[PDB]
């Protein structure tokens, strides 16, 4: 069992910031690389971002390219995202995602294992 | 997939050529590397190395090494030639207690001055074992004149068995075993990378040995094969027993002049009466010693076995006795007072003293050992014993030694070189 | 953290982020002799290495990724077992007798490389 | 123009133009020893500068640019008055005690970034 | 197939594929010495080869392209002649009355090389 939980802000003016963040447990958390993933209120989803387990290399949607950044704190069991800018398009919920990358020296995965529940943002 | 690294933790046993390092010698003087103040062990977690101390070429080294040393330290020295005369000789009777009737002549020869057309008429005392009866009953011609040249060791080298520590050549490293009550041989956990080896005295005795380390916990029996009485038993003791050895005489020295540049130097009176050199072992440190000795013994021969103890068998004084170096003077003592029980104050051991030296088992290369004045005093450790197994329902042990890389053995059974191969290959998810 | 060959008894993929650590430590008239002997072969082993690596296309690196396939037969193993659980020392025996041919495949695919780069340019 | 050493007493920016001129310099049986062992260490004291630059990331070159920031600490003074002003004798003295710890961060710094690029490939 | 120097006789483009074999086959007191004294010189003269390929921009090569264009007057030839009909050893004797120019020149072109780069950065 393993549980990632999401918490953060869920309401911004457009034009403004938001930090979500995401707490880990029952797992060892450096072993794992972390994704983000939208749920956009009425549609699919879509991969945002990517965080390897060390922390050193990120990947983005070019859509979020210049405006987000993700980040990883393995003393504390933590990945944030911080938004920047946000749009109206930006609306969704944001799933904490386990998975999405490798580490080279290990089998690969790419694809995602576990999630949490989402965060809900809008951007009004 | 091939990933190559350079920089991998793995190694190979090797032989390589160590180098010796040190914190008036005969061995280590300035060619010797200064040691590091703080030196270095990295303890190896999960590591087990296979050890076998009687494969060990540390041990082949070290031999090569001291002997060569030694040699170098007399080349320069003065060589005695004009001595290996006709001596007269006679009784030294002044004073001699019954157990030193006959140890002592009196000799007189016709010597070399420092010009080459006089002689002078010199006399010097001599000990019975350093001389030959010839045809003139009192004719007499030192020990070694019918088989080697003789040199005379400079009385300005000590002969200290001052600590050596081996250190490897980088590229290599020395692994140490850790592991308390490691009999020699099969692997050990609890092993050790050190830069070099602790520092190790090339103390020189037959029978036992002297100012070596001790044991940590028990005292241990190891041997090639015990069960072949051909090879050798050592044994560390986890306690020393102290020994006290003197010469109670107080001798005096002069100096012959033989050469333009070159002296002879001679025994010549003594003072006081004369006396027997000898070594005191506390009796009941002994018992007690021995007793843990035996109870190691049975755990191969049988706890319903009767182990004895015995002395000596025959063999030249080098063998059948105890002998070391001390104070500067070379003794042989009779250790039959300390090898005679079955199982298992002080004991008085009566020693014999020479001057006329041949070291190790070489022929062909006699040292002189110019005398000490005064009166010589020791105390030193007995940390071990060389034992040989004499062989339905008992054994007999008795005292062995003669071959010096027995005595190093003893110290560098720790130890074990081996060579880094840092270049791997492994598979791993990447591709140029 | 650890000093030299303190990462021995650990696992391929715990060690191999000490590489330096390892790396670093390569470097009367008899007495001369015999040492000098010792220090000029300590050289000549070093330089061997390096040769070896620059001929691979790997010079100045401590891991160099190749692309050069791993056979099956060399190895049948997963990246768990061969990273998590095995030291380096038990590879090393494992795949002993594999050396040499890994090495004469290194040194080919190099050569190709080394010879279509020159041609695109 | 300049050879060996010419250009000790120029500032640093002037100097540095210079580093193949002092880079190419670097290189009875009593005397044979004394003579094996001068040319030993000439060839040990190369093969460890060598080394270093290697671990650090900047193998084969004379300038190499790094990914490690400068701490004001260690010198807190402007590019002007550095390459323009100082020497490199002056310059030596000035952050003699800071040179352990910035060679423990550029081999630290290399370390990542080579793990880094495995995890790429 | 062909070993050490076997290639001496083929042409210089049949040659080069060979290169390898060449660079590995390059690594009573008195015996000593003179060994000491043989090895001593191997390495020297191997590092001298080294130092000077980095220098040029060509560290860890066996084929290293540089940006120097080549004179006429070095040796007015084709391709053709050159890497189909001669040999190295004919080369060799060619133009070596030019090589410390070339080197010259190889030199000062990665001097602007390395500077232009750091100002890139
Ligand atoms: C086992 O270890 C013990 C402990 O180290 C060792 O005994 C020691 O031996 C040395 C040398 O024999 C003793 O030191 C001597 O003490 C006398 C005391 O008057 C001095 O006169 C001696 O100096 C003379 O020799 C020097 C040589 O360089 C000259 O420079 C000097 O001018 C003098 O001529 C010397 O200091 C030391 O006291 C003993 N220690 C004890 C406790 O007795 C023992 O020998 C070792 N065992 C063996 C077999 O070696
Ligand atoms: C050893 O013999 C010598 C003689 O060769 C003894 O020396 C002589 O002793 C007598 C004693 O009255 C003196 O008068 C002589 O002058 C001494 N001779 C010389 C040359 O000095 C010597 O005492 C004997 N030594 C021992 C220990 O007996
Ligand atoms: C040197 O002389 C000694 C003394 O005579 C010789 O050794 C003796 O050899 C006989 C032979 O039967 C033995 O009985 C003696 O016990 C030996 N004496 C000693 C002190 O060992 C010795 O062999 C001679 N050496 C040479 C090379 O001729
Ligand atoms: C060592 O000392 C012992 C005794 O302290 C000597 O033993 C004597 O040897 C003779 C030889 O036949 C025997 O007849 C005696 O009975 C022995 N005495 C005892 C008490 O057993 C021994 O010879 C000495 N050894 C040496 C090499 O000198
Ligand atoms: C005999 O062994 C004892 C015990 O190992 C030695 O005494 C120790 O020497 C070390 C040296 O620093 C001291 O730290 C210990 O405290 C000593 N122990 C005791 C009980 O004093 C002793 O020096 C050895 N004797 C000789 C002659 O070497
Ligand atoms: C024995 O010692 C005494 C002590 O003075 C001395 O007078 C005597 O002459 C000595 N004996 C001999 C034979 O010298
Ligand atoms: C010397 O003492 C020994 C002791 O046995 C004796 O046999 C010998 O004859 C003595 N020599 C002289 C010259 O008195
Ligand atoms: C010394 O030489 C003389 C010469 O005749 C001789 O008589 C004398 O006995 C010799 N001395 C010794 C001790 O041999
Ligand atoms: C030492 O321990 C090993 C461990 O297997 C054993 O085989 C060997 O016989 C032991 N040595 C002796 C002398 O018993
Ligand atoms: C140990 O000695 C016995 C004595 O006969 C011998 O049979 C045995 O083979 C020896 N052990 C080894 C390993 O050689
Ligand atoms: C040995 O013990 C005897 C017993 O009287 C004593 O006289 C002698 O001095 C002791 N020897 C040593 C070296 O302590
Ligand atoms: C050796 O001499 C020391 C000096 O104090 C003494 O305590 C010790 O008991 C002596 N050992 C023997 C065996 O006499
Ligand atoms: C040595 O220990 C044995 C054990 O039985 C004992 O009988 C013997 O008397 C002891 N010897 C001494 C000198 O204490
Ligand atoms: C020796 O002691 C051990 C201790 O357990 C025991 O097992 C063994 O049978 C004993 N041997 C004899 C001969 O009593
Ligand atoms: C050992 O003791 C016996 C007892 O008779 C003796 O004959 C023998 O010579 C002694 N061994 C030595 C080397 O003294
Ligand atoms: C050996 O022990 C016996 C027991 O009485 C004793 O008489 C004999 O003298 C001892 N031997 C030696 C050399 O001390
Ligand atoms: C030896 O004799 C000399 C003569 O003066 C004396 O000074 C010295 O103290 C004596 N040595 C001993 C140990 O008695
Ligand atoms: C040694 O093995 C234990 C077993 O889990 C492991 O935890 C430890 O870290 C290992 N040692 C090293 C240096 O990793
Ligand atoms: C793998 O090795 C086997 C022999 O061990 C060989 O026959 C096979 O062709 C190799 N596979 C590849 C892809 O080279
Ligand atoms: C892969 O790893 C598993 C461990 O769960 C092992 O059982 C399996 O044999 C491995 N696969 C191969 C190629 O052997
Ligand atoms: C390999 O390492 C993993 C790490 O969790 C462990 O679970 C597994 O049992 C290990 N396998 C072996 C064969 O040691
Ligand atoms: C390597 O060769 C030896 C030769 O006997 C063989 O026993 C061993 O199994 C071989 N190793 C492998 C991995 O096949
Ligand atoms: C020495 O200092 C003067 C001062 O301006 C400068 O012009 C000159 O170029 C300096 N020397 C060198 C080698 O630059
Ligand atoms: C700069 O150095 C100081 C100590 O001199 C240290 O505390 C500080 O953290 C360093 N700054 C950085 C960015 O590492
Ligand atoms: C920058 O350079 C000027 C020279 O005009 C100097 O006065 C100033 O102190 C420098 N800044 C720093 C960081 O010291
Ligand atoms: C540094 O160099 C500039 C170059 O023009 C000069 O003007 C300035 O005064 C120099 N500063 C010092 C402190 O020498
Ligand atoms: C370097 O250490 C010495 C030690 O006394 C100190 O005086 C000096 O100022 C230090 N250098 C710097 C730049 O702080
Ligand atoms: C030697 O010359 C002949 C002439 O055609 C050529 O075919 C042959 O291949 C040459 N040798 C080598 C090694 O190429
Ligand atoms: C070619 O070499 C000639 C002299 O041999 C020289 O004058 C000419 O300028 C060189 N050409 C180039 C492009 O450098
Ligand atoms: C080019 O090659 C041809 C060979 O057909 C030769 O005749 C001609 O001279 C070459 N050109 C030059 C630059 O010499
Ligand atoms: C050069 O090689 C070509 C290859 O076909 C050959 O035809 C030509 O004749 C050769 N030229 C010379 C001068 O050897
Ligand atoms: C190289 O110099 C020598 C000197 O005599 C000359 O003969 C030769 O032709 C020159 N080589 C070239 C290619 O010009």
């Amino acid at each position: 069992e393993v549980q990632l939980v999401e918490t953060g802000g869920g309401l911004v003016q457009p034009g403004g910031s938001l930090k979500l963040s995401c707490r880990a447990s029952g797992y060892t958390f450096s072993s794992f690389a972390m994704s983000w993933v939208r749920q956009a209120p009425g549609k699919g989803l879509e991969w945002v971002s990517l965080i390897n387990d060390r922390g050193g290399l990120t990947f983005y949607v070019d859509s979020v390219k210049g405006r987000f950044t993700i980040s990883r704190d393995n003393s504390k069991n933590t990945l944030s995202l911080q938004m920047h800018s946000l749009r109206d398009g930006d609306t969704a919920v944001y799933y904490c995602a386990t998975g999405g990358m490798s580490s080279a020296l290990q089998s690969s995965k790419y694809y995602f294992d576990f999630w949490g529940q989402g965060a809900l943002v809008t951007v009004s | 997939w091939v990933t190559v690294y350079y920089g991998v933790p793995v190694w190979k046993d090797a032989e390589t050529t160590l180098f010796c390092a040190s914190d008036h010698n005969v061995w280590a003087t300035h060619a010797c590397v200064p040691t590091d103040p703080n030196p270095q062990e990295i303890h190896l977690e999960n590591v087990t190395e296979e050890f076998n101390m009687w494969k060990n070429n540390m041990v082949e080294q070290m031999h090569t090494d001291i002997i060569s040393l030694w040699d170098q330290s007399l080349k320069p020295c003065v060589k005695l030639t004009p001595l290996c005369v006709t001596l007269q000789c006679t009784n030294v009777t002044n004073n001699i207690t019954d157990d030193m009737r006959g140890e002592l002549k009196n000799c007189s020869f016709n010597m070399t001055t420092e010009l080459r057309d006089k002689k002078q008429k010199v006399y010097s005392l001599f000990y019975r074992l350093d001389v030959v009866q010839i045809n003139s009953n009192k004719e007499y011609r030192l020990i070694n004149c019918n088989t080697s040249a003789i040199t005379q060791a400079c009385p300005k080298v000590s002969f200290e068995p001052i600590p050596i520590h081996y250190c490897a050549p980088a590229g290599f490293a020395i692994l140490k075993c850790k592991d308390k009550k490691f009999n020699g041989t099969g692997p050990c956990p609890s092993v050790s990378t050190v830069q070099c080896t602790h520092g190790i005295k090339p103390v020189v005795s037959t029978q036992l040995l002297l100012n070596g380390s001790l044991a940590e916990e028990e005292v241990m029996i190891r041997s090639e094969n015990i069960t072949n009485n051909a090879k050798n038993i050592l044994v560390q003791f986890n306690t020393p027993v102290q020994i006290n050895c003197t010469r109670p005489n107080n001798n005096t020295r002069k100096s012959i002049r033989i050469g333009p540049g070159q002296a002879f130097y001679a025994t010549g009176d003594i003072i006081g009466d004369i006396r027997q050199a000898h070594c005191n072992v506390s009796k009941a440190t002994w018992n007690e010693t021995l007793g843990k000795v035996v109870k190691q013994l049975r755990k191969h021969f049988g706890n319903n076995t009767i182990i004895r103890f015995a002395n000596s068998s025959g063999g030249d004084l080098e063998v059948t006795t105890h002998s070391f170096n001390c104070g500067g003077e070379f003794f042989y003592c009779n250790t039959s007072g300390l090898f005679n029980s079955t199982w298992i104050d002080s004991i008085t051991l009566p020693c014999r003293i020479k001057q006329i030296i041949n070291m190790w088992q070489r022929i062909g290369q006699a040292m002189y050992a110019p005398p000490i004045q005064g009166v010589i005093r020791c105390v030193s450790n007995i940390t071990g014993l060389i034992l040989t197994r004499d062989g339905s329902t008992t054994e007999t042990f008795r005292p062995g030694g003669g071959d010096m890389r027995d005595n190093w053995r003893s110290e560098l059974y720790k130890y074990k070189v081996v060579k880094i191969e840092p270049l791997g290959v492994a598979p791993t998810r990447c591709k140029r | 953290f650890l000093g030299f060959l303190g990462a021995a008894g650990s696992t391929m993929g715990a060690a191999s982020m000490t590489l330096t650590v390892q790396a670093r430590n390569l470097l009367l008239t008899v007495w001369g002799i015999k040492q000098l002997q010792a220090r000029v072969l300590a050289v000549e082993r070093y330089l061997r290495d390096q040769q070896l690596l620059g001929i691979w296309g790997c010079s100045g690196k401590l891991i160099c990724c190749t692309n050069v396939p791993w056979n099956s037969s060399w190895s049948n193993r997963n990246l768990s077992e061969i990273w998590d659980n095995m030291t380096w020392l038990q590879w090393d025996k494992e795949i002993s007798n594999y050396t040499q041919i890994i090495y004469g495949l290194l040194e080919e695919s190099q050569n190709q490389q080394e010879k279509n780069e020159q041609d695109l340019l």
